[PDB]
This record gives structure tokens, C-alpha cells and sequence, in this order.
RNA sequence: GUUUAUUAAAAACACAGCACUGUGCAAACACGAAAGUGGACGUAUACGGUGUGACGCCUGCCCGGUGCCGGAAGGUUAAU
RNA sequence: UUGAGCCUUGAUGUGUAGGAUAGGUGGGAGGCUUUGAAGUGUGGACGCCAGUCUGCAUGGAGCCGACCUUGAAAUACCACCCUUUAAUGUUUGAUGUUCUAACGUUGACCCGUAAUCCGGGUUGCGGACAGUGUCUGGUGGGUAGUUUGACUGGGGCGGUC
């Protein structure tokens, strides 16, 4: 249809298991596959996370209520370092790198923040909404989309999630939106 | 050369092949012409086959 | 002589401009072709030496009007 | 070119359409063997006069080769003076130029071969019936009554 | 694709190698295999064994028209000349009639010379 | 035999012979913007081009280069 | 209807510590199949004959996940699909098959005609080929026009500018 028949999911149990798997160009020259910072997606969706940031011994009584469920501690920088089955996410900035707490040797979790005045700021919403989607193998954009609770109301992503069309490589044709899972399969157009 | 061999027996039963062709006229023709030397060759097939 | 009886097209002279702009006098012949035409109004084939443009003229005006021009200037066909 | 056709013409034509054909085909085959013609506009309206006439007009004239039978059921009975032998069985008998000539000869004017008395056509007295023909699809029934006078 | 059931297994047994070809009655090539095709080269392929394992491979290639009973035509000397018809019987085959077809000129062409070895 | 008519008659050119190579005939080829014509009123035991030069005894090795001949998959590649 | 654009309906992978032939990351803590399965048995079949698959079938009622390792965990399910193939298309040419009617006929015949031209006609043979026009790449000493320096103890060589 002109946009999408957002009525394209009439059996699993809760068909929210949908994804933003669009198409981009090719690498004939020099371009890359990246995502900004926690792409929220203009839609409340309904996602409560357990966002893991690396603050300190003060950010445990207000740097944990803002679309999350905890924050790594000061004793647990390497005192959570004794297992592979034991242990979004984060890494504060400014002049602070975090290879001493995420480095060598297979998981992605970059976006948390960087504040020199607050742990939960007066106006800072947008983190715990939607995931990332960097480079993969034959393209990019993998993640999540709408749900079994909307209609054409999760097609708020349709005009500001497919509209994330940043400069295409060179010798390509980036443009094709698709989603779905747990019933059939498909997508309309761009 | 040919064997019908109908129903009961999966044994080849072609011992006929050792009754003519094979290394018979086929080892014969396989190589060096000969021409007159078979004469000599067969003059032993009888210088022997006398006894 | 290479002339189209419909249009009068005939060979014209000009140049062959090389890559270095050297001009050598040449010609342009027309795309002539003798062609048999069924005149219904004459129960007869009239064959004209015509250029391709010639034909297209005949396909539009119609062999009757066209012969009618040849006739009207003693271009006998 | 465009060219408008004459006869039916195979995988393209119709009988009087405005198809579009490669000029090689138009000259050299079609128009010469007059199966079509240049769509010289002058012509395409030569054909518009030919799009009103014979069709719109002479099919409500076969609505008269049809409403002849609106006067086939509004009388629905002619009698023939044909008697009876030894028990009300026709001493006469009536066919097509009897049921078309004893149809014409009143206010019911039919063409003599427009009266289908399937045979009975005919061999007894009293009421019978017949199939009256004016059009290919629209005929009409009556009732015939051979009167023994 | 297609089907037969009544067939013919042609074999070309010759000192350097032996070749199995399996075709219908009207010999239109249904499947083949060679002693080289399988492996073994040099001595190697010129062996009854190597001919067994070609006779075999050939089945997994002509079973692809579900053949049931088939005659056997045996050409040339060299191993694989009979060891092939063994691996054929077993392969899963009613084996109809056997014939030997090795050609025999009534003395025509002068054959090669030499083999001062 | 021919040749530099007028400073060269020769070992130069031609020559029978030989070899390559083109040409199926509306031949190749040649003279012709073209029509037309030679080739030929011939037809591969023919016709053209090229070289070699009676005859005798013979004519080896090299296809990298340059010419030519064949090739079709890739690569490159015109107007459009 | 053959070789290319490309798009729905599907495949698929022997680097070590291991229940064992991990494509890269992503939705993911329960879908489903009685719309009638796991693999026994042969059917098309890709082939490194190491193994995979299903329209169908003999079948006939559960298997599993963070489990303990590994730079990367589920053949639990789904797809945007890359390592590279395979089954209709759309038309479009394309290689293709005929046809005849443009066009060729330097076959035969008829008439103008007491004519080896030419024209018209009839026939036979070809046939949208061949050929020609315009455009276009290649080739092209066959033709053509030119260029091919100066200094210099003559010039040339050498050297120099
Ligand atoms: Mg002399
Ligand atoms: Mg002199
Ligand atoms: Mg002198
Ligand atoms: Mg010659
Ligand atoms: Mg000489
Ligand atoms: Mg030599
Ligand atoms: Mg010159
Ligand atoms: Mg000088």
C-alpha cells in the first residue's frame, strides 16, 4: 500500500516480535555502517530495560531511575570479574575511556550518556526506547519495530524511522522497508 | 560369447569366454604385427605338440 | 542519376572533417531505392526511384497526389 | 502509422477500428489489397458519420422486424374454413402459405416463409398453434383454429 | 526425471582402465563411471578393485531412473572385466543376460609395432 | 628470345619447369562514383597474385619477432 | 523460446577446550504439528561418493533454553539474506522456425520487336537475407599533403642547446 497496511499481523501470542530491517547501498568506494545513540523511535512502544552504565559510588540513588533497572558499581569494576556466565549499557565520556571495563576478548552496548551536573537530568528522555544496528555482513539496520498493541499507531516509526536515510554510498539505491515475525512475512515499499 | 542363464543362480557361469575371445585372438592382435615369425612361433606349437 | 523523384533530393557536397579538422571534399548521397507502388486508380504498378524520405511523403500525401505532381511537371512515370 | 481497417483482418483488426500498424505492413500488403487505409483524419470522420448511421438507426428498425409480433399476440387467432370427416377431424389442412396467406390477408402482414407449422403441419380440426418468424431471435406464438363450416 | 527398469550395463575394460556405462535397451546413455573418475591413478586405476568401485559409483547415478533388470555387455581385456559384474549383481540388481562384445577383426589394420622394454 | 630509341646487350628481364596462395562463377581480380566491360562466350586438368627459374642430386633446424591464418570464454572497446 | 538486466515462491556452511558438519550479526525465554511429525525404505538430486533435503510415503504422539566451555549459542522460531546456484516471468530484443508481399535473380518464357539493350507481363528460384543510404569502430604508403632543428675550424659522426 501507499504507506503500509499496518493491519499486517492477524497467532503466536503477542506479535510484537517485529524488526526494522531496511535496505542501504553498497561499498563502491568509502562508506560505513553506524548508529547514533540509542535510536528511540517516535513511539512509546513499551520497553522497560536494565540499562548498565559505569558511574561511581554516588550514582546509585538517582542515576538508576530514568528508563533502566541498575548501574555497575565501584567495587564491581573487576570484582564482577571472575566468570563468563556471571557477567542497554554505558561508558561515561568527556575524557574517560572504558577499555578497562569492556575491551579485548563479542557484544554491543555503547550509549549511556555523559553529564557533569546530574545523574537524572531535568530534561533527558530518549534512551530506553529502541536498540542499535551497526554493520553486519550484507548491509545494516537490524533491530526492532512496532507491536501487537497499536494499529497504524506504531507507524509513527514509518515516517521517522524509515526517514533515517543518511547519504547512500555511491552506485546503490538505498530504499526498502520491511518487518514482521511469528505469522507470515513481508514489507511494502519506500 | 552370450549367456542367457534364466532363473536360479547369480554365479556368472560365463566360462565360455575362456573358449575363444579374450586373451585368445585379443592378446594375439594386441601388438607386434608378426608377419613371418608366427611361422616360427607355430613351428614350436608343433615341434612341441609332436611330443 | 541519383535523384529522388518525389523530393528532388540529390547528392550534395560537403566535407569530411578529421579529428585534426582537415577537410576533404565528400558527398552525401540520398537513401534512394526503386520501389513498385500499387496505384489502385490505374490498375498498374508504377515504380519510382525514391529516397526513404520520398516514401514517407507518398505514405502521407498518397501515391495519387504524388504521381499527380510528377504529372503536373512532366516528370513522366 | 495509425490506419483504419476495412475487413476483419487477423491478429489485430476488427472491421472498422483505428489500430496502429508498421508502415511496411500498411504499404505493401494491407492498403494495397484494400484491407485498411491511411487515418488521414479527413477519413477518421468519414467514419464518424459511419458510426451514427447504419447501427443506431437500423436496429430500432429491427425493433420493427420484431414489433410486427406485438401484433401476433394481440389477435392470437385466425380461423380456417376447413371441415371435418367422420369425427371433427379436418376435411382440410393448413400449412405455411395457408398460415402466412391466411395471416397476411388481414391486418397481420407476414412474409409467406415466416410461418412455422412444424408439420401438424396438419391433420385434424379445432385449435392448434404455430411459430411465427420475422427476426432471427424474435418470432412469436399465435393460436390457429381450423373452423369446420 | 524419466524412468526405465529394463536396461543394459556396458563396460569398456582395457589394460589401462575400465569404464562402466549404463543405458537402456536402445543404448541412450543413462549413466557412466570410470576407474579414474573415482580415484586411483597409474597402476591404481588399472585394477579390478578400482573397477569395482566404478561399477558401484555408477549405480548411485543410474538408480536415478530406478533400473531393475539389465543385461551386461563386456568389451576388452584387463581387470574390471568381470569384477565389475560382481559389484553390479550386488549393487541391487536382477542381472538378466551377459554377452561379450570385444571386437575381432578378420585381420584388417596392421597393429602397432614394438615394445622393446 | 628481351632490354636502357641516343655512352650499359649484360651475369639484368623473359622463359619452359616448380611451389605457394586466392578464386564455386553474378569467381577472384582488374577498368569504372555508376551503368557497362575485361577475366571468359572460360568454370578448379580453370582463372588471378606471388616468388623460384631447363635439367640432375637435393632443398635440414627455427613460429621468439613481423606478416598472415584460425579461435571463442573472458577483459577492453564505437555510434546508439 | 536461447545468453543478460532484476523480483516473489526456496537452499545452504568437516578453525580448538564439546551432547556436534557454530555464515555475520538481530527480534527471542515458547512456537507449534492432528491444515495429520522425528527416521526407518526407496523415488528427483546438488557431490570435496563427508553428508544434506523433501511433493510422497511406512510412520503415530513430544523434542528442549541461560545449562559447565567459547574473541561469537542454538537445527527453539523468524528473516534483510552474503559464500553461489537452481524453478515461472516481463517484455525485449536475441539466437531461432516458417511464410511472402517489399527487395535480388548475370534461370525460363511472352509482348513492344525481324533486337544477347531496355521496359512490361508470366513463371521458376531466392527473400526481409543480400544490397544500398546516413552514422559509426577497425584496417588502410593504395593515394595524398607535409615534417624530419641549430651550433660545428666544410659537412657528417660525436658533443652541445
Ligand atoms: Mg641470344
Ligand atoms: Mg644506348
Ligand atoms: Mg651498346
Ligand atoms: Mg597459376
Ligand atoms: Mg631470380
Ligand atoms: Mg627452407
Ligand atoms: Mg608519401
Ligand atoms: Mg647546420
Amino acid at each position: 500500500k501507499v504507506y503500509t497496511i499496518d493491519e499486517a499481523a492477524r497467532t503466536a501470542k503477542f506479535d510484537e516480535t517485529v524488526e526494522v530491517h531496511a535496505k542501504l547501498g553498497i561499498d563502491p568506494r568509502r562508506s560505513d555502517q553506524n548508529v547514533r545513540g540509542t535510536v528511540s523511535l517516535p513511539h512509546g512502544l513499551g520497553k522497560q530495560v536494565r540499562v548498565l552504565a559505569i558511574a561511581k559510588g554516588e550514582k546509585i540513588k538517582e542515576a538508576e531511575e530514568a528508563g533502566a533497572d541498575y548501574v555497575g558499581g565501584e567495587e564491581i569494576i573487576q570484582k564482577i570479574l571472575d566468570g563468563w556466565m556471571d557477567f542497554v549499557m554505558g561508558a561515561v565520556g568527556s575524557k574517560l575511556g572504558r577499555i578497562l571495563g569492556p575491551r579485548g576478548l563479542n557484544p554491543k552496548a555503547g550509549t549511556v550518556g555523559f553529564n557533569i551536573g546530574e545523574i537524572i537530568r531535568e530534561i533527558k528522555a530518549g534512551r530506553i526506547e529502541f536498540r542499535n544496528d551497526k554493520t553486519g555482513a550484507i548491509h545494516a539496520p537490524v533491530g526492532k519495530a512496532s507491536f501487537p498493541p497499536e494499529k497504524l499507531a506504531d507507524n509513527i516509526r514509518a515516517f521517522i524511522r524509515a526517514l533515517e536515510a543518511h547519504k547512500p554510498e555511491g552506485a546503490k539505491g538505498t530504499f526498502l522497508r520491511s518487518v514482521y515475525v511469528t505469522t507470515t512475512m513481508g514489507p511494502s515499499v519506500r | 560369447i552370450k549367456v542367457r542363464e534364466n532363473e536360479p543362480f547369480d554365479v556368472a557361469l560365463r566360462r565360455f569366454k575362456r573358449s575363444c575371445e579374450k586373451a585368445g585372438v585379443l592378446a594375439e592382435v594386441r601388438r607386434r604385427e608378426f608377419y613371418e615369425k608366427p611361422t616360427t612361433e607355430r613351428k614350436r606349437a608343433k615341434a612341441s605338440a609332436v611330443k | 542519376s541519383r535523384v529522388c523523384q518525389v523530393t528532388g533530393k540529390r547528392p550534395v557536397t560537403g566535407n569530411n572533417r578529421s579529428h585534426a579538422l582537415n577537410a576533404t571534399k565528400r558527398r552525401f548521397l540520398p537513401n534512394l531505392h526503386s520501389h513498385r507502388f500499387w496505384v489502385e486508380s490505374e490498375k498498374r504498378f508504377v515504380t519510382l526511384r525514391v529516397s526513404a524520405k520520398g516514401m514517407r511523403v507518398i505514405d502521407k500525401k498518397g501515391i495519387d497526389t504524388v504521381l499527380a505532381e510528377l504529372r503536373a511537371r512532366g516528370e513522366k512515370y | 502509422m495509425q490506419v483504419i481497417l476495412l475487413d476483419k483482418v487477423a491478429n489485430l483488426g476488427s472491421l472498422g477500428d483505428q489500430v496502429n500498424v508498421k508502415a511496411g505492413y500498411a504499404r505493401n500488403f494491407l492498403v494495397p489489397q484494400g484491407k485498411a487505409v491511411p487515418a488521414t483524419k479527413k477519413n477518421i470522420e468519414f467514419f464518424e458519420a459511419r458510426r451514427a448511421e447504419l447501427e443506431a438507426k437500423l436496429a430500432e428498425v429491427l425493433a420493427a422486424a420484431n414489433a410486427r409480433a406485438e401484433k401476433i399476440n394481440a389477435l392470437e387467432t385466425v380461423t380456417i374454413a376447413s371441415k371435418a370427416g367422420d369425427e371433427g377431424k379436418l376435411f382440410g389442412s393448413i400449412g405455411t402459405r395457408d398460415i402466412a396467406d391466411a395471416v397476411t390477408a388481414a391486418g397481420v402482414e407476414v412474409a409467406k416463409s415466416e410461418v412455422r407449422l412444424p408439420n401438424g403441419v396438419l391433420r385434424t380440426t379445432g385449435e392448434h398453434e404455430v411459430s411465427f418468424q420475422v427476426h432471427s431471435e424474435v418470432f412469436a406464438k399465435v393460436i390457429v383454429n381450423v373452423v369446420a363450416e | 526425471r524419466k524412468q526405465v527398469s529394463d536396461g543394459v550395463a556396458h563396460i569398456h575394460a582395457s589394460f589401462n582402465n575400465t569404464i562402466v556405462t549404463i543405458t537402456d535397451r536402445q543404448g541412450n546413455a543413462l549413466g557412466w563411471a570410470t576407474a579414474g573418475g573415482s580415484g586411483f591413478r597409474g597402476s591404481r586405476k588399472s585394477t579390478p578393485f578400482a573397477a569395482q568401485v566404478a561399477a558401484e559409483r555408477c549405480a548411485d547415478a543410474v538408480k536415478e531412473y530406478g533400473i531393475k533388470n539389465l543385461e551386461v555387455m563386456v568389451k576388452g581385456p584387463g581387470p574390471g572385466r568381470e569384477s565389475t559384474i560382481r559389484a553390479l549383481n550386488a549393487a541391487g540388481f536382477r542381472i538378466t543376460n551377459i554377452t561379450d562384445v570385444t571386437p575381432i577383426p578378420h585381420n584388417g589394420c596392421r597393429p602397432p609395432k614394438k615394445r622393446r622394454v
